Order: C-alpha cells, then structure tokens, then sequence
C-alpha cells in the first residue's frame, strides 16, 4: 500500500462530502454509530481508513453536534441522548452491565461497545464522563487481579491473537 | 578529593573551549531565531508569553488545531483518549485560539503575586504598629465580618478546586494556564480570608479567628444555603471543563462573587469605619478583572464568535447562563438576609441601597457577559427577584 | 565517607569488571540502604552552606556524609539523614533567609525530604510506616 | 476598645494560615474524585511543606530573578549561548524540547491526583506542583528560545513543536512521561510519575544532565534545569504521603506492585536507551558510562532508598528490574542504531562518534568495537556525512535482513538482529490488525489492555511515501525550505537538502507484511 | 571589522584563561571572607546591610567614631569641614551607631517600592474597571478629598524637602541612608496624592485633578495654616540636620501628620463610602511605621540614650519637642475646623470622636516619643487644646 | 452616579504625574538655599526624564535582580 | 563613517608619531565635535536592539553610526543624534518594554541624552541654547 499525504488526503475530502448530506439529528446518530462500530476501537470491522478515522470522526462529530443545536429543544442537550433515550437511563443501564460481567473480558467490550456508541455529541458530556470513569473503574479492577497470573502463552489463547512469529 | 571525577566545564577550561571553539562554525546556520516564528500572533506582534506557552500541549490533528498526527501513545482502560472532544459539548476550529490578555505565563504570574505577597505583610505589620483597627465598628468587625467574610472563603476554596478537573481536561495551553492561575487566585482569595482573621486575632482579645463558626455558617446557615449549593454543582456536579469555566467565573462569581466581595464586604467597610478589609478585597476584585480578562477571551472572542462553531457554543452557554443565573439569583437572594443582621445605613443597606447594588452587579453583568453571548436578561426582574428575600 | 561516596563499590570497576558485577545474580533486585542523597544547586548561599554547615556541623554530627563537586551542582549523600537550618544559614549570610529561600537551590532529595520549622530534612525514615 | 490596643509590629506568616488549610474542605455527597481509580483508601494526610498561594509566588519568583538575570544578562553578556559543542547544542532541541512535554503532561496528571486528592492540604498541594510544572514547561520552552537566539543552529531550537511530529523518538516520548501519566488511574500518578517519575527519573534526566551540560561548554541548561529540579523534592512529598496511605491498606496495597512494576517498566523502556544515547552520542565530553549514571541513580540510590526501604512494607523490588539492567548497559547502542540510520525524520544535526569516541566506548562497553563500531565506520566509508553520496543506513539495515520494528506500547525502536538489549519480536494478528511488540512486560499491556494501544507508527502512517516528502510536509526545513533541520554531521558546510535524500530513494515499507 | 581591537575575556579565552590559572595561587593568601569583619554587630551576627553601608562615610577621628586620620582635603571658604561636628547640636560617642531596625541597604529599598509601583497600577487597572467609585460619597470625595487631602501633598512634600541638607550635613552612612529613604517616602506620599486624584478625575467626569485649588488652600485657607507655617520652619528655618529628622518625623508629622493622614483622610474614608482612599494611605503609613522604626533607632537608641551625651541630647531634644509641639498643636487646631465641612457621622466627626482621635495621636505619641526622652505631656491638656478649634 | 460610570480599565502613568510636580512648590520667604552660592540667577527648569518615586523604585530594582542574578547565581 | 571610529585619527597612530600629535600645538584645546557616544550595556535586550535597531533602521537614517565591540559594552558614536525607540524594542522582544526599561542598559552619553514620550535619544543639540 502507498498512503496519501497526512492532513489533506482523498479519503479525509471523501468522507467530508458524506458528512454534509447530513440533515437531522437521527441520520447523523446513525451515521456516527455505524462509523464507530466499523472504524475504531481494536474491536472495529474494518482498518481501512485507520490513518484518517480519527479525524473523520472529528468532522461527524461536528456534524451532529450543530445539527443538534439547530434542532434539538435545550432540554434535549442536556438530559436525553441524540437517540432518543434518557442519558440518566442509559448510564445506569451500561454501569449495570459491566458489573454484571463475569471476566476482564466480558467487562472490556461492554466498556469498549458503550464508547462506540454513546461518545458524544450522541450522549451529553457530563453524563458520558461520569459514565466512562465509572465503566473505567471496574474494568481496572477485574483487570489488574492476577495481573501476570496467566502467563503470556494463555494470555495470547485468551485474546484470541494469530501469533505471526515469536523470536 | 572525591572519588568521582572534578568536570572541566567548557566554558572556562582552556583545552575544552579551544576544542569547542574548533568545531563551532564562524557562521549561523539558520537566520531564523523567533522561537516558534509560526505562531499565529494575536496582537501586533509575537509576544514572549506566546513563544513559551502556544503549542505546548501535543495535540494531533483530530483535535481542532493539532499540528501533531496519530493516535494517543496510551490511552484509558476502555479507550478514553489522553485528550480528547469528548472533554466538552463546546466546539472550535482551533483551541489554541485562546490569549490571555494579560499574556501571563508563570514567571510574570508569580512575580506579580510575589509581590504582593511581601508587600501585604509590610503593611500587617505597620497596620498593626498604626493601632488602626480602633476605629472600626466593633459589631461588624465581630457579628458580620469574622462570621460571614470567613465564611465566603468556602465559596473561594470551592471555586479554586472546581479546577481540578479543568486543569486535567481542557485542550489547549492557553486555556490550561488561564484556569490554573484562575485556580490559585480563587484558593488565595480563600486563604487571604483566613489571613485577615488571624490577624484580627492578633490585635482583639478574644476574637476567635478559627474556623468552626465559618464553616457552620457556610454549610448550615441559610444566608449560605444557594451559594453552597451551586458552588457543589460547578465543583463536583458536571466535569465539562468549559461549563466550569464558564458557570464559575461568568455566571456564580461574576453575580453573587462580585456582589459578596464588593458590594457588601468591600464596601461596607467604608461606611463602617474597617480600614483593613479593603486592603484584602483590593486583592480579590484585582484577581476578578484579571481572571475575568481571561475568561473573557476565552468565551466570548474564541468560542461564542468562532466562525464556524460561534451560534452553536452561544447555545450552550445560554442553557448554561440560564440555569446557573437562577442559581446565583437564589443564592444571592440567601445572601440579602444578611442585611437584616447589618447596622442601617442610608444608601448602603437600606432597601433603595440594596437595590441599587444589585443594579449594578447584574447591570455590569449585562454588559461584560450576557450582552456578549446574546443572552437577553431583565436587570429589573433580576434585582427584584433577590429583593424578595430582603427584610424591610 | 567511603560507602557514600558517589564512584563507590561497583562504580571503581570498568570494562569487563564492571559488567560482571552489573550482572551478577545477586545484584538484579534492590538493595535496602538507609542513605540519602541531596542535591544543592550551586550559588553564593548554597556555597557558603556547603563549606560552613554540612562539612562543619554537619558531618561532626553525622561523619558519614560525603560531598562531591558536580560542576553545577553538589552531590551530597550520608546515612539517615541529612539536615540544614536556614536560620543557621541566614544568621551566616546576613540576610533574611527563611526555610523557603533555603529551597531555591535545593533541587534534587532522594529520601523523605520534609521542613521543621527552619529546618530542612531529608531522612531514611518512613514517616506513616516506621516509628 | 477604642483608646488601647496592642501595637505590637506582627503579621501573619504562612504556616499559620496553613494550619486552617484542613478545615477549608466541607462534606457533600458529590465531593470524590471525578476520574476512575481502583484506590478508595482513606489519604487524610498532611503535606510536608507549609505553602500557600503568596508564600509559593514568593519562592518561584525569587528563583526565576536570579535564573532569568543569569541569562538575560551575565551569560548573554559572555556570549555563552554560542560556546556550546555542536553536538551537545544539538542534543538540547532534544531534551529539553523532550521534557517540555514530560513536564507539560505533569500539568494534567498532577490535576488528576489534585482531583483525586481528599484532604484539603493535598489538594493545595498538588496545586502548587500543578503551578509547578507549568513553570517547567516554560522553562524548558526559554531554554530553546534562549537557544534560537544565540546558538549557531536555531533551527530545531525554533520550530520543536510541530518538527518532531516527524520522527519517530518523539512519538514514545509522548508515552514514557505524558500519555503513561494521565491516561489511567487518577491516584495511581503517585506512583507513575511520582514514586517512579520524579523520584527516580528526573534526577539523571534534570539534574545529572547539567554536569553533560557543562561538560560540553553549555551553562544555559544548568542555569534552568537545576532550577527546576528544586521544586521536585516538594512533588515527591506529595506522593509519598499518598504510597503510605496505599500500603497500609491491605485492600489497596494488591494494586501497589503491579502498578509499580508496569510504572518502572514503562519508564525505563524509553528513558534507558533514549537519554544514554543522546549523552553519549549526543555529546563530546563525557562525564561517566551512562552504565554507572544509571546504577548510581536508577538501581542504587532510587532502588534502595525509596524501592528497598518500602520492602519492609510490602513493596517489592520490581521483577523487570534485571530486564531494565540488560537495557542500561546496551540499549542505548541499540538506540543508536536506530537515530543515526533514520537520521533525516529527527530535528537535530548527528555527529558519529570519532576514534576517541570509539576507544570511550570500547573501554567501558567490551564488545562495541566489533558490532556498534564496525557499523559507524561502515556507515561512515560509505558516506554517512556526504550529501552527494545518496546514502541513508535504513535503506541499508533492509538490504541486509536489519528491519526496524516500533514496539505497539512503548513506540521504542527494535532491531531483533542488531539489538543487545532486552527484547524479543512477537508479531500478533488481532482483527486483521498486525501488532509487534519487543518485551513481556510490553505484551502483557497489549494483551490485557489492546484499546489502550492504538498508537499508529511511522510506518503505518508513511507507508509507501518517500522520505523526503514526509521531510517537507512536516516542515523539517530551515528557512530556506529546501536545507534540512537534521544532518549526518555537526559542520556548517555540506549540509543536506531535500534534493539529496531525493537521490536516495528511500520509501517506508511495511515491516510486518512479511509476516 | 572595526577600528579598534577586540579584547579577549580572560575568563573564557584558552590562552588568557590558562595564563591566569598559572597565576592564581592554589591556596588562598588569607581565610578572612568576612566584608568588614571588624564591624561591631549590632544583633547576633553582622548583616550585610551592615557591611555594605557601615564605615563607608570617611570620617577621621576627631568626628566621633571615624576610623581615618587627618584633616579633609579640600574646605568650604573660610573653613567649613566637608563634615563637622558644627552641623549639630547633639552629641555622641560615636555616629556609626545607628542601624535602621529594617536593615534597608539600597537594593531592598528599591525592591519593596518597586512591589507598590506594579501593583499599584495593576490595582488601579482593577479598581477602575470595578467601578466601585461608584459607591463613594458625592460630597466627601468632590468638596473634602479632592481639595484638602491634595492640599495635604504639600505637607508631605514639604517634609521631603527638609531633607535637602539633612542628605549633605549629616555625619553616619545609616543615618544617610535613614533620612534619603525618609526623604523619598515623603515625596511619593506627595506623588500618590496627586495620582490618585488624577485617577478620580479619570472616573469622575467634572472632578477636576488640577492642583490649582490644593495649592490656594494650603497657602491661603485657614485650615492648612498652623501647618504649613510649620513646614516651612522644619524645612528652611534650621539647619541642624538632627533638629530637622526629630522636627520633621517624632514631632510635626507624628502628631499632625499621623491625624491628617490616618484619623482624618483614612479614617472618614471608611465612614463615606470610600472605597479608594484606603489604597493610598495603607501605604503612607506604612511608610511612617518604617520611618518611624529608624528615626526611632536613631534618637531614642542612640542619641536620647548615648552613654555620655544622653541627658546632653535629651536637653536639645526637649526643647526642640516643646516648641514643634507648639506648632503642631496650633497645627491641629486649625485642622479640625475642616470637620465643620464634613457630613456629621456619630462616633467620628462630632466633638467625641474627634477627642478620642485626638487621644489616639496624641497618646500614642507619648508612648512612643515623649516617654522615650523624658518629654513630660499633659495629653488631656493637648486635646482640648486643638478641641478649641472645633465648632459644635 | 451611583449606576452609570466608566469602567474601562486606567491606570496613571508616572508622566501624568510627573506633570503636576512643578506646581508642588509654594513661594514662602524662607524658601532659598541653606548652602554658599555665588549663582543667585533663575533656574526653573524641566528635567529630561519624567521620574517619580514608584517608577523609580521599578526600574532601579529591575537593574538589580539581573546583575544579583548574574552574581550570586551564575 | 570613519572620523566616527573608536580608533580613529591619532588614535591609529602608535610610538613616536602618536605622541607628536598629541603634543602638536593645535591640539591643545578642545575641538568643537557636532559627535554623540552612547554606550549600551550587553545584555539579551540590547543585544536585539544594536543588531535590529540602530544597524538597521538607525544606520539608513543616520549612516554615520559606528557600533565597535568593546566586550562587556556596546560603543556607539555618530553625528548629530542618536534614537532608539522603546516602543520598536518592545515589539522586537515581545515583552513590555517601556522608556524606562529601555534605560536599565543604556549606560554612558556623551551628549545631551533626554527621552521623548517613549524615544530615547542622545543628540548634540545643546537644547535651551541652539
Ligand atoms: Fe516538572
Ligand atoms: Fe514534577
């Protein structure tokens, strides 16, 4: 493969173009999902665009966001989500859900899955920080019990890696 | 002697600076000598406070204004980023943009407040050999000002922690120096209080200078209760740094802070003969304009005139100011109550005096703040509404 | 004096001696010591600290310190700890000197370095799990 | 009353209003922290140093007046800004641009512990440091503009801030003092940056780089760099008092040894070889094997005084210790390695070691002679230096099966054939994603923790790009647009331009597709 | 190029720096570091304002104290010494002996005045975008500040130039250094006057800061009338340099002085509102406490307590105080008929509160002068004395 | 009044003072010099540089922490 | 130019023929100089100003500036006048930089020396007689 220069590349002005067909808040709440799902976090479906889905995701972001406050009550900024759902709802129901899990495994993708889809402008920002920094706490918990416990030979097996070449 | 080695230093050991002499080339090898000569200058020229501090934070080019490029080295369990847009509803094109006016970096904030660190004990000491103190009214010195001017330093010290999170979480240098310097002041405020009570102490017998009677006026008495409940709110409540910034120092601190400090201790104590607590609010309404210069920058020219993000911060900011002015409203109406515990002067504490001091607080505050971001506000429904808690 | 000294035990041998040591098997955990190293930013204050107090009082009461020249700077390391008083310092100097004009030059404090009153201490002990 | 009173000169000093520091904190529900922590243990402690607001501007600002006059008048006065060896000149766009952002992330991460702090005198505490590190970063930031006025080369001094976004040094300078502070664990700070960061680091990194600083004719760093460490004994108070609140409680202290290992490691992973390479290669005059700078301060002195005083409280020595040995002795050769063979991504003029070099290293590392050394002077027969030789050693690493690798956590450089160090290459497929990391301690994070370490490198970034186009788009160039910021050699003629690292042709490939 | 030579630094050139290395010896020639060891300490070791200023006057011996020998050099015509013991009629064992309690040398003089000059404006920046003026009595800041505490500069400045021939006659360094002080401190009370009524003028629209109306008041208006005729007398009517200090800063401007500035301007700024005043007099008087400490030193230590001048000075001392007791009583009673300008305030401006002012200046100056050289002084007596200039 | 004023942020710079300094002298008999002279003519004049006591201070002290700086420290 | 040098006139000569001009008997009173000699202080500040100021901008207006090397100090002599504007330092260094300020390295003037608003120059106009 050859990338393109860094800051100004045919896949960043492509993305741009699908971002100003955005017209309401739900679409751009789809189109924000669908994109994180598919392009960040090591849990994405494809890395296709990995070197520029950082900054696209800043642009969707930017999107949303003005669409909201041209659309949106003020009383939906603040205590409901771009999908419709009370924010103080869905906090409580991701908290339950990482502490329900039953391994550091369970507990990441919980985590990992609500950054995904309710970083804002989707969720507002008070309620999604103090949402990630409680979700963060447990998984640092479960995470650091018996930290070197497994050793790297069950610990690659557990992840689930292809193990390329071991010097 | 020393079991290590004594290091000739290259500047002065005659062997090591002809070597150095030898290999430095008689010419430059490059003209240009402004640090950071691409700095985009706010003013008509680059400013040392620029060179020092724009671009200091590493920011890549998914945050608005990053030179840098890829993703954070090591991020959060969960993948939180190191610094990130999540930090904040607002938006910019650029969050370098931010210029405190007063173009502090640390060495000229330091020098400014060492300075009036030494001063301010030059004249305890000499306030004290003066025998000043005499003069004052001995009820306001006892009932009024050590029960209740102690007890604003709890709504100073929560302002100061407020920004904890805000020093971690805003984007940009500029602003993460604004809000620390912001952050001392408001702490300095709080301890300058206490200062002046432990030096009222020292020339009143009896008067208790500790901590206790403060306290329980700050958390339990009702003059209290609004403001102790929105400084909890702006401190602990909400973790968007620019709401802080903005509910602190542009809605709570610029009504109720400037109406505490200077239209009731500050200037009562010009109509009731305290010669030594001007001295202690010159510091804090000097801390306030400086702050409020920074403050002002940041929301106003950056954010609510960005091009391209400009109505859409003013619209936070205008749920912000509408939800945090009703709380300063109630906390000030709380605070008017305290005036039923005054001695009555003419234009100071009477009705027609109150009134025309929340004229003022909520008048400047048109013009410094709401007229700046589009929020339309009745100065007039404002003053009468915390004039419902005043007793005739 | 000796096992303070900044070039001491493992650090007189070079090449191959060194290595070996450095890699020696009982040698790839810490050690326990109950030192303490503080580090004095050079100038006229900090000088006449360095010849009149901790060589002086200082090491008559504690003979274990050791004082090294680092150009810019003094590497100071002795046993338990290490004190200097700042009323002592201003009384010689002549100026005002108080505890915190003593830390314009103290830099670096390996130890639990603490203030008591107008002295500067930088100890072995830990505070909240000795004594 | 009003006739008689005490007229006695008093005042009020600082510790007496820092006695009633504790009481200016009130419970309310919502008073905790607002970042994730897994320590919840009671840190109701005292801060060994009585300092308020005035009394902290009191101090900072006398030391700066007695810094900035040195500069600004008596070695400005010397001309000491250009009697700096080239190499050592060269070496200070590095470090202190370097630590500028160690020092700048100290901001964030001293807020987290002043977030996460309960006791009032903790939370003004780490206010102080918060100011602190400010400080630090504009000092740092005046030695390079003190630098770009009056050093022969202020190119690199000038424009640090946006050129090392090029190479790739500074990207696993972003973790080992910023991003492995404040991407974790708020209370967690007072072991990463302070109990391993400032306790142990910053004394090789601030202080015993000031005697290299003098050693080669440079008196502006120490003037500044001596200054800063003075407020570092006050930081380590701090987390001092919090590591003895954590070992006491047993619920806590399961954490402490793990944090404290994965800390060490962290740092130690970059600092090791990157700052024994820029004293060594970076400078003329040595002071010491960078070896015994690192047992004397690192192992020795931070390891018995702090790490084996605490083993009588459960904190143990870290089990990555005899890896991190490993790495003093050798991996800043292999370092080396890597920073003169991608020369033209850093934004700092290079000097290969001459024949006294050579004999220095030898001496005190048996064995250099015959693989480091063989492989400079290869480099330097086949025209390192000249401009007109087409010649950069990475496109002659991967003619002879030597490829470069960036570690996916600690973004360190590794070369399996050529490195000494510590290190091992294990290449992971994970969602069609390749990932190569170099250590165990390294690839337990990734392991455990893959969405904390997305961190693309430079060849994920610069794949299939020339490398003078990389050079040009992140400006590495002096005002003339074509002469490039770096340089193979430390004279003021031949240096090398757009043009001649054109002629060499050299494209980033993808290290791992042979996998 | 250029015409002359460039001249290599021995410090750092390697052939000038390796000459002086074989030159400098490698052990010290003497283990003496201490600047003028032989100094007797005045406090438990010797300061280095003691090094730098004491001994550095060279006078012989046949002035008391001096280490020299000889006649001066060069002489007024018909014979004058450069300095004598003529130029006063006090007397001591020794003119070194005085210390200045604040131990000010040069450096730290300027040090703390610079710390007011910055903040200074830095407060005014403040002040004036505060508004607080706002708050201030019409009355008080138009017809009572604005014309008579700026009359008051010409007080102050009168007592600065006194010091003229103080600075050249008198015969220690640290008393030299003691009155220049004094003198500067006496000027920028003067100065500060004028600047904050041309500050006042910038925030009052029609105030007009012109000294115009001061300077006919303090000429021509009874008010300023026993004072100045005092001034003038301190300033040109004597020429014992030791007359002038204790005229000048233990009598005129300790009594008159400390009431004007403090129990007047001060005072009844912190009874009308006066949210500014308070800014300038903190430092005026600090500046006399720190006067006062040394003038204190110098004839209650030294001169009123000499070993064998003691009495001898205390005889001139006495009569000097007698008489510029006189004047400032006559001083003060023409001041207080500026209450019959005043609003009337309980406590402050009527015929009580202006006695119990009067106490406080008068009973502190036995405290701290009369007491101290044997000066007997009826203070009730003085009270009613400046009360018969007060209208009912 | 007491609502409406102008709060735009003013100082006073020392020149502005500096200008009223010449008026600070009243005309008294006695006010002539102590010392022997034999140039008795006019000398009221200005001086080249508008100082007063606060500025003064500043910049004298600004001179001295550079060169103590550069003494004590460098 | 060159009469404005440091070494210049009898100043190049050494020996004998330096000391018969000296003793010549038309040099034995002063000679009427139209001159002015400023000496800066090397500092940081000064530094920005003699290579950015006085070279520069000061040299195209008065082209009889010489500007010699003297170590510690700064030895600047012309004709008529010389300025240096605290305002045009100040923007050079972008610190505030007053008149005052400017004066804490400006050290010997061989001339009438005054400040105008924020200028300071030394010129050899005898100001109050020409
Ligand atoms: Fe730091
Ligand atoms: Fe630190």
């Amino acid at each position: 493969a050859k990338r393109e220069p860094i800051h100004d590349n045919s896949i960043r002005t492509e993305w741009e173009a699908k971002i100003a067909k955005l017209t309401s808040v739900d679409q751009a709440t789809k189109f924000i999902q669908d994109f994180r799902l598919a392009y960040t976090s090591p849990f994405r479906k494809s890395y296709d665009i990995d070197v520029d889905y950082q900054y696209i995701e800043r642009k969707i972001e930017e999107k949303l966001s003005v669409l909201k406050t041209e659309k949106l009550p003020v009383a939906d900024l603040i205590t409901k989500a771009t999908t419709g759902e009370d924010a103080a709802a869905v906090e409580a129901t991701w908290i339950a859900k990482i502490k329900a899990a039953k391994s550091k495994y369970e507990a990441e993708r919980i985590h990992i899955e609500f950054r995904q889809l309710y970083k804002p402008p989707v969720l507002p920002v008070n309620v999604f920080l103090r949402t990630d920094a409680a979700l963060g706490t447990v998984l640092m918990e479960i995470r650091n019990t018996d930290y070197y416990g497994t050793p790297l030979e069950g610990l690659r097996k557990e992840r689930g890696v292809k193990v390329l070449h071991l010097q | 002697p020393q079991s290590s080695q004594v290091t000739k230093r290259g500047l002065t050991d005659p062997e090591r600076a002809a070597i150095i002499a030898a290999a430095v080339p008689d010419h430059a090898l490059d003209t240009q000598r402004k640090y950071h000569y691409f700095i985009q200058p706010r003013w008509k020229r680059l400013s040392e406070y620029e060179q020092l501090s724009c671009y200091a934070q590493p920011n890549p080019d998914w945050i608005a204004g990053g030179l840098d490029w890829g993703d954070w080295t090591q991020k959060f369990h969960g993948g939180r980023p190191s610094w990130g847009n999540e930090s904040t509803e607002l938006r910019t094109t650029d969050w370098y943009r931010h210029r405190d006016p007063a173009r502090r970096w640390h060495h000229p904030y330091v020098k400014d407040k060492s300075e009036e660190a030494r001063y301010t004990q030059r004249f305890l000491a000499a306030y004290s050999s003066e025998g000043s103190i005499r003069t004052i009214d001995p009820y306001w010195r006892d009932e009024i000002l050590n029960k209740y001017f102690g007890a604003l330093l709890y709504s100073e010290y929560g302002l100061f922690n407020a920004h904890s999170s805000v020093g971690r979480d805003c984007l940009s240098d500029t602003i993460r120096q604004t809000a620390v310097f912001a952050a001392l002041d408001k702490v300095d405020n709080a301890q300058m209080i206490q200062m002046e009570r432990l030096f009222i102490a020292k020339l009143v017998p009896g008067f208790d200078a500790s901590t206790d009677v403060p306290k329980k006026i700050w958390t339990t008495d009702p003059i209290y209760s609004g403001a102790r409940a929105t400084v909890q709110e702006i401190w602990q409540g909400v973790q968007d740094w620019n709401e802080i910034l903005w509910a602190g120092h542009a809605v709570y601190d610029a009504t109720f802070g400037q109406f505490a400090r200077r239209e009731f201790f500050q200037r009562l104590a010009t109509v009731y003969g305290d010669t030594l607590t001007p001295f202690f609010t010159a510091q804090s309404q000097t801390y306030f304009q400086t702050t409020r210069g920074a403050i002002d920058d940041l929301f106003v020219y950056c954010l609510a005139n960005d091009s391209e993000f400009g109505a859409h911060n003013r619209t936070f900011l205008n749920a912000w100011t509408e939800h945090y002015l009703a709380s300063s409203v109630a906390a000030l109406k709380d605070f008017v109550g305290l005036y039923a515990k005054v001695e009555k002067v003419a234009g100071a504490t009477d009705r027609a005096g109150v009134s025309e001091a929340l004229q003022r607080v909520f008048g400047d505050w048109k013009i410094d703040y709401a007229d700046k971001i589009g929020f339309r506000v009745d100065v007039d429904q404002k003053v009468d509404a915390v004039l419902a808690g005043y007793k005739n | 004096s000796a096992h303070n000294a900044y070039n001491a035990g493992i650090m007189q041998k070079t090449g191959k001696a060194f290595a070996d040591e450095f890699f020696a098997e009982e040698n790839q955990v810490v050690h326990e010591s109950n030192a303490v190293v503080l580090v004095l930013m050079k100038s006229d204050e900090i000088d006449a600290i360095i010849e009149d107090i901790v060589l002086k009082g200082g090491k008559a009461k504690n003979p274990s310190i050791v004082v090294e020249d680092k150009a810019g700077f003094w590497w100071i390391k002795a046993d338990g700890a290490i004190e200097i008083d700042a009323a002592e310092a201003g009384e010689l100097l002549g100026k005002p000197f108080s505890v915190y004009d003593l830390l314009i030059n103290v830099a670096s404090a390996v130890g639990r370095a603490y203030t008591l009153g107008t002295k500067f201490t930088i100890t072995s002990e830990l505070m909240g799990l000795d004594r | 009353d009003a006739l008689k009173v005490n007229r006695a000169p008093v005042g009020v000093e600082p510790q007496e209003v820092h006695k009633w520091l504790q009481s200016f904190n009130w419970d309310f529900k919502e008073n905790r922290t607002k970042y994730p922590t897994k320590y919840h243990m009671a840190n109701e402690t005292k801060e060994q140093f009585k300092v308020i607001a005035k009394e902290y501007a009191r101090m900072e600002a006398a030391k700066d007046e007695r810094q900035f006059g040195t500069l600004l008048d008596g070695l400005t006065r010397l001309g000491a800004g250009n009697k700096v060896h080239p190499r050592w000149g060269e070496t200070m766009k590095v470090i202190s641009n370097f630590l500028e952002v160690g020092e700048y992330n100290a901001i964030a991460a001293s807020a987290m512990l002043w977030d996460s702090a309960t006791a009032a005198e903790q939370k003004n505490g780490y206010l102080a440091q918060v100011l602190d590190e400010i400080r630090h970063t504009h000092q740092c930031a005046f030695i390079n503009h003190y630098y770009s006025k009056h050093y022969h080369d202020p190119a690199g001094h000038n424009d640090a801030r946006r050129t090392r976004a090029i190479g790739p040094l500074w990207k696993g300078m972003k973790r080992v003092f910023a991003d492995g502070f404040i991407s974790g664990d708020a209370v967690e700070c007072s072991v990463n940056l302070q109990l391993v960061g400032e306790a142990c680091f910053t004394n090789p990194l601030i202080v015993a780089v000031t005697e290299w600083a003098s050693a080669n004719g440079d008196e502006i760093t120490p003037t500044v760099f001596l200054s800063v460490e003075t407020d570092e004994l006050r930081h380590m108070a701090n987390g001092y008092q919090t590591v003895v609140s954590i070992a006491n409680d047993p619920a806590s202290a399961k954490f402490l040894n793990t944090d404290l290992n994965n800390a060490f490691w962290t740092q130690q992973k970059y600092f090791t070889p990157v700052l024994g390479y820029l004293f060594e290669y970076g400078s003329k005059f040595k002071v010491e094997p960078w070896v015994k700078t690192w047992n004397r301060w690192v192992y020795e002195d931070w390891g018995g005084i702090w790490i084996g005083r605490l083993g009588k409280y459960g904190v143990e020595s870290p089990a990555s210790l005899r890896d991190a040995k490993r790495d003093a002795y050798w991996a800043h050769h292999d370092l080396a390695l890597a920073a003169y063979a991608m020369w033209p991504l850093g934004f700092a003029r290079l000097a290969l070691p001459d024949e006294e070099d050579q004999a220095w290293f030898e001496a005190n590392y048996p064995g250099w002679a015959d693989h480091y050394g063989k492989i400079f002077n290869e480099w330097k027969k086949l025209g390192y230096e000249d401009p007109k030789s087409g010649f950069i050693p990475y496109q002659w690493l991967l003619a002879n099966g030597h490829d470069v690798y960036i570690d996916r956590v600690s973004q360190v450089p590794f070369i399996p054939s050529l490195a000494k160090g510590t290190g091992s290459l294990r290449v992971h497929e994970f969602n069609g994603k390749k990932h190569s990391l170099t250590d165990d301690w390294g690839e337990r994070q990734w392991l455990i923790e893959p969405e904390r370490y997305e961190c693309h490198n430079v060849f994920e970034q610069y794949e299939g790009r020339e490398l003078s186009e990389v050079i040009a788009e992140g400006h590495g160039v002096r005002s003339d647009g074509k002469t490039l910021i770096a340089q193979p050699h430390t004279r003021g003629d031949n240096l090398w331009t757009l043009e001649d690292i054109k002629r060499a042709g050299c494209v980033f490939p993808d290290p791992l597709a042979k996998f």
